[PDB]
């Protein structure tokens, strides 16, 4: 479980590459499982940023 | 000409050797016959399919 931005969530998946694939969190080429992610602008963002 | 039986047996064992060989340079329907030139343009599960 992490949070990122929606540009980011389809580099999460096995094969892909992109920096949070590259430096946050792998995926094997043999992954069994499944990537589910949901926007959470409401709970998550903050005013002037969080 | 007599010897042809004999000089038959050498031709066709040399044959199917050079075929063998020459057969290294098809595609097969991949990008490249070359496995290094394969492996230095492709990311890894594309390669793998070629």
């Amino acid at each position: 479980s992490f949070v990122i931005r929606g540009d980011e969530v389809r580099q999460i998946a096995p094969g892909q590459t992109g920096k949070i694939a590259d430096y946050n969190y792998k995926l094997p080429d043999d992954f069994t499982g499944c990537v589910i992610a949901w926007n959470s602008n409401n709970l998550d963002s903050k005013v002037g940023g969080n | 000409s007599a010897l042809g039986k004999l000089q038959d047996v050498v031709n066709q064992n040399a044959q199917a050797l050079n075929t063998l060989v020459k057969q290294l340079s098809s595609n097969f329907g991949a990008i490249s016959s070359v496995l290094n030139d394969i492996l230095s343009r492709l990311d890894k599960v594309e390669a793998e399919v070629q």
